[PDB]
């Protein structure tokens, strides 16, 4: 699905 | 850092701020006199306006700042979607003196095993709130080592997880790292010993079935240390 970069 | 603390002035003192025209991107760790460990995510930019800021407490004022004079993103590094070996070295443009603000912080040893279980902390100046703004002070918050295997749930990281990433849990659902908190440390242990860089969530830090994500930083201890030159 969505991994968003910290 | 969402629901974190403000930190004792200078007692993380391998911290580092990267930032772009006076303005903070994403932490990272001293590692070495020359060298800061970071995300790799966190270079997509013009190289000829970050600045790496040394000493900080407060984010505006002066710390120490140095120029970039390298930055070695891993040579298997991934992005969006896939965030694989999301790590940087950064060369400083001079060589840092230990003193009792600015000081590396030593890697683990090639064969360190972050455990289940195990209470690190990290630390970080990213957003205090969700849609917010970065925070003023360093900030800091415990974490705790979560089983791979349950956050490669598929209500969780839905089987994403490769086993150099490390998931991580605050005491409370409302505490988590949030945007500019990425590139920074996590220490383990009561040696507080660095074993990760933190590196992503979902859109959303608090989201509990995203929970946060860092690099392990033991599985790539043999490349930083051919990196840096320093065996």
């Amino acid at each position: 699905s969505g991994k968003v970069p910290l | 850092i969402i629901g974190g603390r403000e930190v004792i002035p200078h007692s993380r003192p391998y911290m580092a701020s990267l930032q772009r025209n006076g303005s903070h991107l994403c932490g990272g760790v001293l590692v070495h006199p020359k060298w800061v460990l970071t995300a790799a995510h966190c270079l997509a930019q013009r190289m000829a306006q970050l600045r790496l800021v040394l000493g900080l407490h407060t984010l505006d004022s002066p710390g120490l700042t140095f120029h970039i004079k390298a930055a070695i993103q891993h040579p298997r590094y991934k992005p969006v979607p896939a965030l694989e070996n999301d790590l940087a070295l950064l060369q400083l443009d001079g060589k840092v003196k230990p003193s009792r603000t600015i000081r590396p912080l030593a890697l683990p040893s090639k064969r360190q095993v972050v455990a289940a279980g195990t209470r690190c902390s990290m630390a970080g100046w990213g957003l205090t709130h969700q849609g917010g703004r970065l925070s003023r002070v360093l900030r800091e918050l415990d974490l705790q080592v979560l089983d791979t295997r349950m956050c490669n749930n598929s209500r969780f990281w839905n089987g994403s997880l490769s086993p150099s990433m490390v998931c991580l849990a605050a005491d409370s659902k409302d505490q988590a790292p949030c945007k500019g908190d990425s590139g920074g440390p996590l220490v383990c242990g009561k040696g507080r010993v660095l074993a990760g860089v933190l590196s992503f969530s979902s859109r959303v830090c608090t989201d509990i079935f995203k929970p946060p994500v860092a690099t392990a930083v033991a599985p790539y201890v043999s490349w930083i240390r051919k990196v840096t030159g320093r065996s």
